[PDB]
Formats: structure tokens, C-alpha cells, sequence
């Protein structure tokens, strides 16, 4: 009866390959 | 005479008046499993007054947020005890 | 009635399976309506190692050797190309000894930890890992289980393209709410494909 | 989580030659 | 869909095993509730490592017997239907074909005597029932399309009684077991069989607590 | 007491584009557990004179 | 579940219900079960004020009706990996003559292999790939039921001789005591051996502490009774 | 069902033995209530450790003889039914078949004299009986199907009064002891066997209490 | 825990002593409340000057006899076990060693033929205990482990019944005796014997009141 | 390790080096905490030929701890038996001690 703020959580993301890949940015769905 | 009762149960007001429908003999621990508390406990019965008085300090609450099959409803409270007398 | 909010926590709860499912995905996904992964799209190149002997069994290995070999066959006139590999791999290379008893690379610091960005080695986590959650380094019933993927090298600015049209949107669902139950709906729009494979190699035991 | 195992390369050198 | 409250093992509470009527054909379904005797052995509640076992204490064997053919996909199947069943007396046979229980890809084109023609579904590889019925006498015959490469298995003529291979759910958060009880269409009236369930749970740190109840199944025609 | 986010369901599926719907996720456990705190004492006499 | 109160040795007793007619109180078991008992002894500790119960229980097990078992066990034994073959036949000695319904029970059946029945007292047990270690299933020859043993050895020496558990028994170590509550737990084991009918008597000796480091024991039984059918 | 309840050997309260009527053919249950003798000896009840023992009190020997005949598996068996019937004076021989009590994993066809051919069911390895009436005298002939491979042991020619062996049963809450009784069809009517019952119950601490009483089985007919 | 209050001496409120039930085996705890006695006596409460005695009135001597030996550390020690039942009658002798009432700091296994080996724990001197069972007839065989130096003395064969040398306590504040009372696992079942109690209170200057009172131990088996 | 055929247990500089870099990084960055004794088993140990893993010549090995995240405390179990224990031919290094922790 003395709630805290602690919100433990403990998960991991991957790094990410995203940066790496290039880049390309399209408004239609088919390019 | 001796009758095990599988019943669920619910929490009136703030301190929790337990209405058990019969009387839970003696020395024998009832317990109360399901209703969001992971694991189940054990509280002792008053000798001859079914009514008890769950506690404040459940250890576990397991909540489901984000569920589309039962929109999370909440488990189910129950309660187990063996009523009869023997003899 | 609560003293938090679900809400705020579903909606990053959300975009975390989304980043991780997109990446994994750009990596391994299968053809229809999956951008097609570099893996499982299987032209680039693969290159696989030599098994070593022991006590004449011929466990399969990957020595520091292979290594070295490995990075710098990258035909030089198609760029500069970095590396991916699972942090174990790094670990187990790290960790290597040579005839006596001393390490290859950071000979007696307790710690070898060189610049990555200047050894151009991109690390990652949701790669398959061959030393099975680093526990088959190998010398009996521990060998590498030959036929797994340890690393991977590309020109990435060019061996594959990531397209992007639009980022996560969140919208209230009125109509099958059903005055119980709130029901918010979400999606988001993207693809990838890979360009010329020919930029591009991988190692495998 | 049970003790998992931590095994480590071993002398690792050569790929030609058979010791007689 | 039946509903049985175990008993919870605690020296408290006309045959042994409780009662479960099925009718030939019928595929049901059964949920057990555990809770009565997991919830005190306060764990990790149950664990998916439930066992069955069918067994019989009255058959009446079968009159007909089950046979068993290959074909390559596309291609027609043929056989006889009479060579099945042995009569100790001699009289007519009247051939028939349960529409309730045809094929599932196919045709049959049952000719007058014991004769019939398979016709599989277009670009159908896999296995096909049909549950035939002479005199009365209820059989399965099972034909094997293969995909014109080399074979398929050879699949086990499902018993009169089953429970399928893997359609049973346990639900830690209410100590309640379901599983498929499907009774085939060659099942006789009349006859009993026995399912013996081994339920284990789990303590917190990872040992067993065993729990066996049996069941009486009742073949009865009409529900 | 305090919150122990458990695991993140998967909510996302990637489906076709045709379908007018989604298609629902896991759900994600929070299991608002607790723990007490304990406490430590003692005693130590003395004398008057024998101190002064 | 099991409970039970302890009698609390205070002059007077019988509390409850206790229809009596023996000494011990009574446990009903069924063959192949494995069950959970506590025994509440708050009723004799917590006047004795001090430091509560100890973890120094002692159980023992003595039959008060055995009616011998029929069909022998026995032994078997062979290295990682390699296909076991072993006959059963030997093990029925019949008084009489009748034949042998070999049979193996799905359910106690071998945990890191599998069993082929032969046609006649024979079969094979092809033990798990990358397992060593003892491995068991439950014959029955003609209704009378039997455990056979198999230990596959790690290619290097040998492996010992498991001890053949008896009918009735309380594992090692998995039973606790909670000193704030005076109520101790343990697991009872049936093996699928027992004779529906017959009578075990378990002996338990529990020992408390006094607020400075003596000794209260307390003795007490139980008739455990292999009925059939729960 | 017959219920009898034991004298309770407390020095208080025709022949000696009950009396059991039984019908040739007939497979009847026994119970015998143990109460009024095992429950003032508060314990735990009976245990299964009874035994029984037939004996006769009038035979009349029987006038046909039996036989017994083997064959192995698939093979039609052959036999004849003239030389077990010795026939004091000189008449004819009526042979005959009941169909009550036929074989069970065959069939039998009697030839014109004495003559019989018991094809036996295909695929199927152990032993059969089938019970002849040779002028109103009714005797068995055994005959024992052998898997191909060795031989099978020779069965015991059923008495005309047996008690089953493992149907006995005890129920220790109620002091109930169950037996059955079965009688063979060549019970001869006005027959009188004599069956001892030896009951043991157990005290408190598994010492031993014996309890000796007997029951006059006399074979009639029409029940 | 017994409580009894004793009499008040005022002249006001079947046999003499009050009873106490105990088992063999058992170590309980008594309370005495002798606040009806000594309150009215205005002083300085109770006083440690508590003394016990123990006789015998029904003592059905012991069948077994028991047996002291002696040995050094770490060396193990051997000895047996059939000089020790002397038998009028010729019988049988069923050696036991009973696991409740085995040795405790060390290990004993039981021959087949009235044989044990006491192997003590290494590191590990004092006198060490354990009860065997010749024919149901219980007793006890003391041994000790000596380290290595001189010798050690003999210990006192402790008896059927005793009080423990100093566990005894009072509390002036509310008038309670409180002392234990431990029954030897070799007591016969049965017998009977006589606690007496003699307690001093004290006035104000150091003066003393005595008060003397009996309390009838009965063995008795099952609680 | 098989010392001539008897494999005691053992634990080398290899292993240390392969404990700490496997840490998975995005949990953040740790410390490894230790007994002393540890810290001088490490410090002393030596290669085939005979020269020292680590400060290969100074007499003695003292880096910057800070600098290495191990953050020595003689207040954990230590698997030296204070020290006349560990690191033998034989007859020593009990199988299942204790040796080092690290963590966010």
C-alpha cells in the first residue's frame, strides 16, 4: 500500500540495420 | 457429510466481507486462486462464521492489458474449502 | 480507475513491435507481402570454411585466419563495406589463443576492444548467432554445427534499399466498439528490396 | 535460469598438416 | 461439450469412473476442472504433459473388415468392395455408400456388386475416407493420392474411439483441462470403453504431483 | 509495491492489402507485485559514575 | 490435499471429528498417485514459546499388510546410445499355467525413450540420442505389475544400481516447515507396484526448538491405505 | 445375487452350510457380509487373502467323456464324436450341437454320424470350447489354435463347479466380500457340491483373524 | 504443554497425584500456576529452589539389557548385538534399528545376523547414542568417542523417565513454574510413575514457605 | 583442464575475458565486482614459456580499475579460501565455488 514509480521493464530491442541499408523515400505504393 | 464446494466469490466493500455460502470447518486453510492474484493463498476460517476478511497485500495482480478475444475481462475469483462435518 | 496509463504504454507498446518486426523482417522476410530479405533471398555469394582436425575427428571451426581472409576478399573497385555479425561472434573471436597461451588481439590488457567504426564492424543482436547462445565454441560435441551463418559483408548503400511511405498512425475505431470496449486500430506502410547482389558476401561455417 | 556452459576456443592453428 | 469436477484427493468427496454417452459419428468435446485439488498445491498450476489411454472391456469385433489402396494424383482408383467381408452364412449383399460419410475429395461411383470407381478431386494430393456399409456392417476404406513422385505413408484406420493428436488446451489461470472426444462412424452401439487420464502439475521449484481419473464411455445409438 | 512489465505482446502482423481488417495480438503482462522492508535494533546500558 | 491437526498433548484430546477406531489417522492413496500433505502443529509449538519447528523431520515406512507382489523386477543395463534388447518372460514365475499378456502401460511408460512389445516377452528399448542416465517403465504381466530399469552408461565406465522404489515413499528433500505458522508439508508417492488393499503405516517424528537451542520431538503416525479408484 | 450374512462367532445366535441353488449354464455373484464378525474387532476391515475349495457330496459320474484336440492357426481342424460316448446298453448315438453353448472363435458343422469340422477364425491364436450333447449327456471338446510357430500348453477341462479367481473383491469400508459363481452346462441336475470359504480380516496393528464357513451348492435344473 | 493449578492450601477446593499422559519418544513441557498458594503470602514470589524426584510404581522390567562401549576419534568402532536379549523362550531374533531413534552424530549399519558398525563423523568427539529394536523389546547401546588423548567417563544410561537437568525457570511476576518432562524411547507402554514436586516460596526477610505436591506420569502408547 | 589425465578444475585468463565482453550491451554498461584474491590470481598467472599474461615484465600488474570496471570488494566469497587454495597442479579449486559477478 505504498505504491511506488519504479517501473521495471527489462527488454532489449536488437541494434538495427536500418542506417545502414539506403535509403529511399516514395509516395505511391508502386515505385 | 464431508463436501468440498468449488464456489467463486466476490469482494464487498473496502475491508472485503468474504460471504462463504457454508462453513469451512476448522484448522483447514482456504484458499482463494484466480481473480488476477498469480498464485493462490491461504487464510485460515473463524470457527463457526463462514465470513472472512481478505487482505491488502495481494501478491500479484497479472493483468492482461490489450486483448481484443475477451477484452481482457478478469479471470475469474474463486474460492475452495471443504464445508461438512465428519462423524 | 487506474493510477497509470495504458494507453500511453500500448501506443509505445506498438511501435516497439513494429521497429523490431520491420527490421527482422527486412532481413529474413519471405516473399509475399514481406519485403524480401537479403538471407532468405539467398544471391549473395555465400562463402563457407574449412573443418579442422582433432584427434583425427574433423570438427567444423572458424579461426581468426578465416577472418582476415573473409574481410578483405571484398573485390576492392566495388567501395568501402562494413561488417554484421552477433556480438557473440566478436566475443568469440576476441577470446582466441594462440599456440602458448597468448591472446591474438589485445596481447595482455584483460580486454580487447578496438574502435568498431574504424574496423568498419556494424554490430547486432537478432543475427543467427551460430555459438549457440555462446555456449558451442567448440572442441567435442560443441563444434559450430557446420552450415550456420556467422557474419555478413556489403556495400549496404547499394547491395539493398529500404523504401519508406508512411510512419505509424493511430486511429479510434468507431463502430465495433461496443460501449465496453475501446477499441483503437493502427498500421503503417513500407517495403524494401534488394538492389544489385552482387555487392555483398557471407560467411558461414 | 540453470548453469549453462561457457566453452571457449582451444589451441586453434592448423588446417594441413596431420601430426604422425 | 461435458463437464467433470475431479475429485480433490482429501479423504472426502454406482461404478468407478464417471459417465460419458457418445453417439457413432459425433465428435465432442470435454473439459475437466483440475481446480478442486491444484489450487492447494499452490505452484505454477498445471503443465501441458497430460496422457490418455483408450481401452476396451466390450468390442463385439467388427463383421467387416478395413482395407487400405494408392493411386498417383489425377488419376482414377478402382477397386472391389466385397472381398471385405467374410459371411458365415450365405445370403444377398446390399452395398452401400453413407452419404453423411462420403469422400472429402473426391467421387465414388458404387456399381451394383461390391464395385466402385474413385475419382479424385483436380490436383489433390493427400489422404481420403469413405465409410462404406455392407449389411448393415460398418467399415472404412482409406485410399492414398500420391503426388505422382513416389508416396505417401501409410495412415493408422483411425479406431472406434479416439482423442485427437494434439487439439487439448490447459489453462493455468483456472486449473481447467479441454480436450476432442470423436467417435468414429464404425463405432457398434452397445459397446464400452475406459479413458484413463494422467493430469501432472508442477510445484514451484520443478517437481511432480501426478493425478489419474478414468472415464466410462458409452456407445449408444440416438445420443 | 511497483510494476513489473512483463513481455511486450506482438501486436503487428503484416497482412495482405485487400482485407478490411486487422487481425488481433498477444496481450502484454504488467504483474503488479510487492515486497517488504525489514528493521534492525539493539540496546547498551551504562553506568552513571562509571561513565562521568 | 491432506491436513491434519496434531493433537496438541495438553491433557486433554479427540477434538473434531476423528471417527475413531484406530490409533493412527488415516490416508487414502491410489497407485500411481503422488500427492501433497500438511500437518498443522500450531495446536503444540506455539504454547511451547521459542524459536518454532526445525527442518529435522524424520519419516519411516513399515507395512502392517504386504501381500507379496508376484512378478519379480528386474535389471538392465547398457551404454549411451546403443539399442537395448531384454526379455520379460522370466519374470512371471507362474504357480499355475496360464499365458502371458504382456503389456505396456502409455501412461508409465519408459521419459527419455521408447518401447517396442514384442509378440512374445520381448522388446526393445532404443534409448534417447544424446542421453545418459537411468531410465524405467512399468510391465504388467498378466495385471501384475512390475518395474524394469535401464541406466545407459556415458561410454566411459559404468553406472550404479538404482535402489528399485518400493511402493510407498517420501521423496528426499521436498518437504518444508514454516516457522511463523507451525505447518509442515511433504510429498507422498505411490508407486504404481502397490496392491490395492493393502496398508502402509507412516511414522513421523517432528522436532521443535525452545527459545534457546533444546529440543521438544513429537511423534506421531498415519495408516496409508493403497485403495483403488481414489 | 445371493446375500448372506455370516454368523458373528459371539456364542448366541438342517444342515451346516447355507443352501445355493444353481442353474447348468448359469454364471451368478455371491456376496457375504462380514460385519457382524469384523466390525466389534475395530480394525482395518478384510483383506485379500481369501480362499476357496470345492468338494462333492454327489457326483453321479458322468456318462460321456471329453477330449481335447489342437490345431494351428488358419488350418481347418477335423475330429470325430464316437469314441467319447461309451454306451452301457446298445442304442443310437443322436449327436447334436446346442447353439446356447457353441463355439466362440469358429464354427462348427456335425456331420451325419459323429462327424465335426471347427474352422477357426482367421487370424486368431489360442484356445476355443464348444459344449456336445450326445443323448441328453452333455460333454466339452477343447480345441487349442497354435500361432504356427511352437505348440500351446493343454487347458484344464473346466469342473462343473468352479469359483472364478480373479473376481474375488473386498470392501473394507462395508465388510462386503464378492465372489463369483459360475456352474458348466455339464452340471448334472440334483448334483450337490460344497464350497469353504476361508476369510481372513486384520486388526489394528496387521495381526490376523480367521474366519471358516461353508455354503452347499446342489445343481438344479429349471432353475 | 500440561497446566496444572495447583491447591491453594486454604482448607477448601479418584486418586492423590494429578496425571500426565505421555509417549515414549515425546519431550513435552509443563507449566505449573502456584499463584493461588503463594499470593496471599506477600514476598518475594518463587524461588529456584525447586527439586524433582521420580518413582517408580509399575516398572514391568526391561526384556533387552543395554551396553556401553567406548572407542577413540575417527577409528571405527564394531560391536554386537545378541548378548544383549536374553531369551527364556526360544525365538527368533528380528534385529531392528530404528531410523527415528538413530545415532546422531555418526552412522550404523545393521547386519543381518545381530551386527552393526558405528563409523562416528570425522572430526568428532563426545558421546554419541542410538535404540535398537530386539523383537519388538527396545533398549539402548552408548557409545563413546574419545579423542585420542587419555579416556573418557562413563555416561548414566539415561532412564525411562527423566527431567532435564537445567531447563527448569519461574517467573515471580504472575507465580508460574514452567520445567520439561522427556520420556526415553525404551519406556513400556502401561506402567506408571510419580513425580513429586517440592516447591520454596520466600517472604520478605528471606524466611521460607514449602509446598509439596505428586503428579502420577502413565506410559502410555498412541498419545 | 586434463592436468596429465585427471582433469581438475580450473579457471584462466581466457575465461575472464570471455565472461565480461559477452555482457549484451544494450542493457547498458556494468561493473564486476570481486574478491582481491581474484584479482591476484589474474594478476599472476603465466604462459607456456614462462613469461606473464599480463604486464609482461614490471614485477608487478596494476591497472586502472576504473578504467576496467572492477570494483574490488574482500567482502564477497572467494574461491581461494582466503588464499592456500585454487590455481594448483592438483589438489585444489573447489568444483563449484564462487568467482566474480557483473551487472547493470
Amino acid at each position: 500500500p505504498q505504491v511506488l514509480a519504479l517501473e521495471v521493464d527489462c527488454n532489449i530491442e536488437c541494434a538495427s540495420l536500418l542506417d545502414l541499408y539506403g535509403q529511399i523515400e516514395v509516395s505511391r505504393s508502386t515505385f | 457429510p464431508e463436501k468440498t464446494i468449488v464456489e467463486p466469490i466476490r469482494l464487498k466493500g473496502r475491508r472485503g466481507k468474504i460471504i462463504l455460502s457454508a462453513t469451512p470447518i476448522a484448522g483447514r486453510p482456504v484458499v482463494f486462486y484466480g481473480g488476477g492474484l498469480g498464485s493462490p493463498l491461504e487464510l485460515i476460517p473463524r470457527p463457526g462464521s463462514n465470513v472472512l476478511f481478505f487482505p491488502y497485500g495481494s501478491p500479484d495482480r497479472f493483468q492482461t492489458w490489450g486483448d481484443c478475444h475477451t477484452c481482457d475481462v478478469e479471470s475469474q475469483l474463486m474460492a475452495t474449502y471443504v464445508t461438512g462435518r465428519r462423524c | 480507475e487506474a493510477n497509470y496509463d495504458f494507453l500511453s504504454f500500448m501506443i509505445g507498446a506498438a511501435q516497439r513491435s513494429h521497429r523490431i518486426n520491420r527490421n527482422q523482417a527486412l532481413m529474413i522476410g519471405k516473399g509475399v507481402n514481406e519485403p524480401k530479405g537479403w538471407l532468405t533471398e539467398n544471391c549473395f555469394p555465400v562463402f563457407q570454411t574449412l573443418p579442422v582436425d582433432v584427434n583425427g575427428t574433423s570438427t567444423p571451426a572458424f579461426l581468426a585466419q578465416d577472418w582476415r581472409r573473409f574481410v578483405t576478399s571484398f573485390p576492392a573497385e566495388y567501395g568501402e563495406a562494413r561488417s554484421v555479425m552477433h556480438q557473440n561472434v566478436f566475443g568469440y573471436l576476441a577470446a582466441m589463443v594462440d599456440a602458448n597461451g597468448r591472446f591474438l588481439f589485445g596481447d595482455g590488457d584483460l580486454t580487447f576492444t578496438p574502435d568498431l567504426v574504424r574496423e568498419r564492424i556494424r554490430i547486432s543482436n537478432c543475427l543467427p548467432d551460430p555459438t549457440e547462445g555462446n555456449t558451442k565454441g567448440g572442441t567435442g560435441q560443441d563444434a559450430f554445427a557446420a552450415g550456420s551463418f556467422v557474419a555478413a559483408q556489403a556495400a549496404w548503400k547499394t547491395a539493398f534499399y529500404a523504401v519508406e511511405k508512411r510512419p505509424m498512425f493511430f486511429e479510434q475505431y468507431e463502430g465495433g466498439s461496443s460501449a465496453w470496449c475501446v477499441k483503437y486500430q493502427f498500421g503503417a506502410e513500407d517495403g524494401g528490396f534488394v538492389g544489385c547482389c552482387e555487392h555483398g558476401r557471407i560467411l558461414q561455417i | 535460469a540453470a548453469p549453462s556452459r561457457l566453452v571457449q576456443p582451444g589451441c586453434f592453428i592448423c588446417r594441413g598438416v596431420a601430426v604422425s | 461439450m461435458y463437464f467433470f469436477s475431479v475429485d480433490p484427493r482429501n479423504g472426502a468427496s454406482s461404478c468407478c469412473c464417471e459417465s460419458i454417452s457418445a453417439r457413432p459419428g459425433e465428435v465432442n468435446g470435454v473439459m475437466v476442472s483440475y481446480a478442486a485439488w491444484s489450487a492447494p498445491l499452490r505452484g505454477h498450476g498445471l503443465t501441458n504433459k497430460t496422457t490418455f489411454e483408450i481401452d476396451g472391456v466390450s468390442v463385439t469385433p467388427p463383421k467387416v473388415s478395413n482395407a487400405f489402396g494408392r493411386t498417383k494424383v489425377g488419376v482414377v482408383f478402382e477397386g472391389t468392395l466385397s472381398d471385405l467381408f467374410p459371411n458365415p452364412e450365405g445370403e444377398q449383399v446390399e452395398y452401400e455408400i453413407s452419404e453423411l460419410n462420403g469422400p472429402s475429395n473426391g467421387v465414388v461411383e458404387l456399381g451394383a456388386n461390391g464395385a466402385f470407381t474413385y475419382t479424385p478431386g483436380a490436383l489433390f494430393t493427400g489422404v481420403d475416407r469413405f465409410w462404406f456399409s455392407i449389411n448393415g456392417n460398418i467399415g472404412e476404406y482409406v485410399i492414398s493420392v500420391d503426388p505422382t513422385t513416389s508416396e505417401l505413408p501409410q495412415p493408422p484406420f483411425t479406431t472406434p474411439v479416439y482423442v485427437p493428436a494434439a487439439r487439448r488446451s490447459v489453462d493455468p489461470r483456472t486449473h481447467v483441462l479441454k480436450f476432442v472426444l470423436g467417435v468414429s462412424p464404425a463405432a457398434i452401439p452397445g459397446d464400452v470403453y475406459r479413458l484413463t487420464v494422467r493430469q501432472v502439475a508442477i510445484d514451484c521449484d520443478g517437481n511432480e504431483f501426478v493425478h489419474i481419473s478414468c472415464y466410462d464411455i458409452s456407445i449408444g445409438s440416438c445420443g | 509495491t511497483y510494476m513489473k512489465i512483463a513481455d511486450y505482446g506482438q501486436l503487428g502482423e503484416y497482412t495482405c492489402d485487400a482485407k478490411c481488417d486487422a487481425e488481433f495480438g498477444e496481450p502484454g503482462n504488467i504483474r503488479h507485485l510487492e515486497g517488504k522492508t525489514y528493521d534492525y535494533r539493539g540496546v547498551f546500558c551504562f553506568n552513571r559514575k562509571n561513565l562521568q
